[PDB]
């Protein structure tokens, strides 16, 4: 008789993965021992389209920091994360002022202290992040580019001023929270081909679901 | 002694004995805030609920004991075994009355008790190595009912000398020849199939053997005759 | 200080655990949010909105997809033939997929309520005729022929007077557990089926075509319901 | 019809040493059963239901077995011992073992 | 923050502390419960359930473990002479073992309270004569003869004249400890007996067998009680 | 004069070992550093014939974890507990995406930190769970199945990339709480020969207890 | 959580604190108290003999 689990909020709780950094000690990869990861909600697979039956949504969202060596290991180093707002500067290098502004909050934990675990608001200018915008920012490649939607880039790194002693690892978890959703539509039933756009394989154009022989016959 | 009617049947039975109404609940319908509220369940009281006498079992001295399955044994039965099968859901009561008909130079003791979700246990083998599942003639024997083969551990590894913990009454031939028992619907769901769970079994056991002198009938005929009580319906077919 | 002994669970991370953390920016005052139309707050809402039922879910070659949508009716049919048939299956494959109903069943692992599909008739004006369209229960097999469905619980349609028509499905439970390959899936049994049969042929006057196309709508009512969120799909953001 | 076979017919113990009489049955059986007769005197009660032992036997004797071998041990032996021990059967027709003539050795 | 010093036990398992542990699915709402019959809410319910006594414990032949559940009376049997003995010991071995009481009491350290037990006589109708049943408190022996037995708390009991009879053990108490072997064993000594001797002959009519068998029931008052939670068991899971 | 130790509740409490992981380095059991555990609370011998005492049940669990090296040691490594609900599929492999859908609760733990401890509802989507299942889900193998009494999977295994650098041991301990039964029935007296049915040996029947040679004879 | 901060003596033994521990067996009633004859209470009873 109850209703509870079909709520928007139930629908979109539960903190998934969103991102992973590698801080390998020999590496191409982050070879400064450090990462920026803009906030991409879009991490979990199954998120994209989960979101995109809405057009407009709004929320808060509390981060889970998982960090150990690749093997899963725990060890006695020490770590920053910081979260430049959008529209403050990213680190540019592992020894960059950014680093060291207060404007950007920072939260420090060893691997060994538990999860860090934090909350961030509702940042978009606009009433609400709108997944689709029909328009362009005042042919074109800024096309459907609601940049308002901009939640901030996570900055993490090694404390110290040397590289670390170990390979490191971090998994960024992320729960909506206090979840409103405006103007429901068509759940996309095509493959997705790009982050920015709707665009689609015209070629590979399938069916919505699985297909008969007959009308006839089950 | 009187005689009670239900519709065309119409049996002849002692006064009142002392009845069981098992774990002191009657067999009573299910309102309309249920699981199924839509298809509204049809309730049978025509001739669908009435008296219904079973063939007649044996008691002979070497007897090891006997047991039905319910709803299983009806479901092959006249116009209620024609519910039973040709609907989707059912839950039903049970008024079970089980009389014997000997002369007072017979000696025997029936133990007659209802047990839920009665699950057969063969042999397994012998020696304990063959998984060996009971067949359908065993799982349900229908109107006919079946013999126990290890009446001592009820044909499933539980003490019989326990029974008693169920709704069951005696019938010691020496004081009495009927037993009668009121059975509620007992599953753990509201409604359940008729033809693939047998919510419980009829058991009825000599715990003290037969026995009469040379001249004697040999043989006393037990006579189960059972009527559903608030019986239910839903979804034809 | 004040005497504590943590119990286990302490200092682990449950990825459920709906608990408060700190806020990153204490004096931050989001911008308010304003008036905006059509706000959904309960999934059950869109559940109860029709959605087109892709019955006739069998051509597949990409231009004849929008054919998928509508299935049709024709003069050749004879009295008695068996126009279409489906099952009342909202979460499994087939033609639920296409309506917005099957679509949310996905996100979910248990369900039941009465759905409800609604016919239209999308011919001329000028034609007239009957449809016989009947629902057989769970476990009950297709009807043999009209007849035998006509016993059943039925509809007569007559498009000639009304161009639409709204069938209700009693009832459907996605509840019977099943472990088959080696990975358990709740699946249906309850694979209701809706049967359609020309109780009449397709009946026009000269000027008019004689075939017409029908389209399914289906959602379900009030009392529909899910559970256990179970994110699953095809679909996923790439690379 | 079923046969009791018990082995060895004659041994010989230190003594001080252990001690073990079998019986092997053609079919499976329930339990078995021990007696003893020493020489001039009938049988005395020995084990039965395999393992239990009768109000006068030493502790130090012994009684298993499952299905179709069953055995009788000692440990240790002493010189009071020396007897001859039969296994018997109660699942259909009742019957003996053929005994075995325990002696002491020196 | 608030001030506090952990104090020893801090971070142990107890394997009986009934603390409460988070719940790992937080937003499911488990199926309702119904009703249904025969709730059982207190062992003790159990245990003041009549079950079968096997006094007659000494068959053991496989196809006669039926024999275990009655004992018999015959004409053969001459006046005084002894039916049948046995003690009043729930929880040890022998008898009680059969009855759901001493079954229950198996799982239990300690216990006591009155017992009670019922006979059945299953005879011919037409049989009738006397038997003399004798409860002989703990520490007194076994009765010699019927006499003496008739000396003590007695119940002659004519299956002429009805045919059951009920007898309550006052009281048995399983509270002495022993330590024998090595391993402690908190054990009776209240065994108190239940004597059975022919007061007079059995009696019957040419026409009748010349022999019927008894039952035992037994079941505890509702004074009955247990103490310390032992489990204990010959039957266990299988590998 | 008190009786609150004869209750259901007292008589189940206690939390009892149920199962045990065996996370070798070197070896044939679990090679993958990882492993499932579908839930049986037989796990715990003593168990199955104390609940076959009664027909329906119904209860929740509270699970306690402890982990350590096979001399009972303890060391820096840190582990997924993961809890598979019945109906969602079970991880096949170590990296199975298994082990990040959300909708599995997990909890991660360090060797070091106390026991983990959570609880698990009423499963079962009948009223309640059934010991005894007279027929078949609609001579047959499919005899007493009563599916609906799956409580569902835990799956462990080391956090990391790659293998654990230490031979491990978990072992699930299960407390009973919230006890409520139906329909007693006859105490197993004959030894149980399978996880799924009542059946026994037909040659070795034995006396529900012990016999003694007359019944004259104490 | 709930702001804590741990204060010296944390972790401690003393023998002579008359703190609280976990009782062992919780479900336990232990056999009743009767009354016995001459019970003492204070030593200084004793010192006035």
């Amino acid at each position: 008789h109850s209703t509870a689990e079909t709520t928007l909020d139930s629908f979109f709780s539960r903190a998934g993965l969103v991102g992973e950094i590698d801080l390998p000690l020999k590496g191409t990869t982050n070879p400064n021992g450090y990462a920026n990861w803009d906030i991409d909600i879009t991490g979990y697979a199954q998120m994209r389209r989960k979101v995109e039956l809405f057009t407009y949504m709004r929320f808060d969202a509390e981060f889970t920091f998982v960090a150990c060596t690749p093997t899963g290991e725990v060890v006695p180093q020490l770590l920053q994360y910081m979260f430049v707002p959008p529209g403050a500067p990213k680190p540019d290098s592992r020894e960059s002022l950014a680093w060291q502004t207060a404007t950007n909050p920072s939260v420090f934990v060893k691997l060994s202290d538990p999860p860090a675990q934090v909350s961030v608001p509702f940042m978009s200018p606009a009433s609400a992040y709108q997944w689709f915008y029909d328009g362009y920012p005042t042919k074109d490649l800024e096309y459907g580019a609601m940049p308002n939607n901009m939640m901030g880039t996570f900055s993490v790194r090694t404390v110290g001023t040397s590289k670390s002693k170990y390979p490191l690892v971090v998994r960024i978890y992320m729960r909506m929270k206090h979840v409103r959703a405006w103007i429901p539509r068509p759940m996309r039933n095509q493959n997705y081909l790009f982050k920015a756009n709707p665009n689609y394989a015209g070629n590979s154009i399938k069916p919505t679901g699985a297909s008969r022989t007959a009308i006839t016959t089950l | 002694v009187a005689q009670l009617t239900i519709g065309n049947s119409t049996i002849t039975t002692q006064e009142a004995a002392n009845i069981i109404v098992g774990y002191g609940e009657w067999p009573s319908y299910c309102s309309d805030s249920d699981a199924t509220a839509v298809d509204k369940p049809t309730r049978p009281d025509v001739s669908v609920n009435r008296f219904y006498t079973l063939d007649t079992k044996l008691w002979e001295k070497s007897s090891k004991g006997w047991y039905w399955k319910f709803p299983d044994v009806l479901t092959e039965t006249g116009v209620f075994g024609q519910n039973a099968q040709f609907h989707y859901l059912y839950r039903s009561g049970f008024c079970i009355h089980v009389q014997c008909n000997a002369s007072k130079f017979h000696q025997g003791a029936l133990l007659v008790a209802v047990l839920p979700e009665y699950v057969i246990g063969t042999v397994a083998g012998g020696t304990g190595t063959e998984d060996t599942h009971p067949p359908y003639k065993q799982t349900q024997p229908g109107a006919d009912g079946f013999e126990l083969q290890h009446p001592y551990v009820l044909d499933a590894g539980i003490p019989i000398s326990q029974l008693t913990v169920c709704p069951h009454q005696w019938i010691n031939l020496r004081t009495n020849n009927c037993a009668t028992i009121i059975v509620p619907y007992i599953n753990a769901l509201p409604f359940d199939s008729a033809l693939n769970h047998c919510n419980f079994g009829l058991l009825v056991v000599p715990i003290s053997p037969l026995d009469y002198d040379q001249g004697a009938t040999p043989v006393i005929p037990i006579t189960i005759t059972l009527a559903p009580m608030c019986s239910e319906f839903a979804g034809l077919r | 200080g004040f005497p504590t002994e943590l119990k286990p669970g302490t200092n682990q991370f449950l990825t459920t655990d709906d608990g408060v953390s700190a806020p990153i920016l204490p004096n931050f005052h989001p911008t308010p949010c304003i008036h905006i139309p059509g706000e959904v707050r309960n999934l059950l809402e869109l559940c109860q909105v029709e959605t087109i039922l892709e019955v006739n879910n069998v051509p597949t070659n990409a231009t004849s997809l929008m054919e998928r949508l509508r299935f049709p009716v024709s003069a050749q049919a004879g009295k008695g033939e068996l126009c279409a048939v489906f099952r009342a299956d909202p979460g499994r494959n087939g033609p639920w997929q296409s309506t917005l109903l099957g679509q949310l069943c996905g996100y979910y692992t248990q369900w039941s309520g009465s759905l409800e599909v609604t016919f239209m008739f999308t011919g001329s004006f000028m034609a007239t005729g009957k449809m016989l369209i009947a629902y057989t229960p769970p476990g009950g097999p297709l009807p043999k022929d009209r007849a035998t469905a006509m016993l059943g619980t039925h509809v007569i349609w007559d498009f000639g007077l009304q161009s639409s028509v709204t069938l209700v499905i009693p009832w459907i439970s996605n509840t019977h557990y099943r472990a088959h390959a080696r990975d358990g899936v709740f699946d249906y049994y309850t694979t209701g089926l809706v049967s359609i049969w020309y109780q009449t042929n397709y009946v026009v006057p000269i000027g008019a075509p004689n075939t017409a196309y029908i389209i399914a709508l289906a959602a379900a009512q009030k009392n529909f319901t899910m559970k256990l969120c179970k994110d699953a799909s095809d679909i996923l953001q790439t690379g | 019809d079923i046969v009791l076979t018990q082995s060895p017919a004659i041994m010989s113990a230190s003594p001080g040493e252990k001690v073990t009489m079998t019986c092997s049955a053609s079919s499976s059986v329930s339990y078995i059963h021990w007696y003893q007769q020493k020489s001039g005197t009938s049988p005395k009660r020995w084990i039965y239901d395999t393992s239990r032992l009768a109000f006068g036997v030493p502790g130090r004797f012994s009684g298993s077995g499952s299905g179709t071998s069953y055995s009788l041990t000692i440990s240790s032996m002493e010189a009071e011992d020396a007897a001859t021990y039969y296994c018997q059967q109660w699942s259909s027709n009742y019957t003996f073992g053929g005994g075995t003539n325990l002696e002491i050795k020196r």
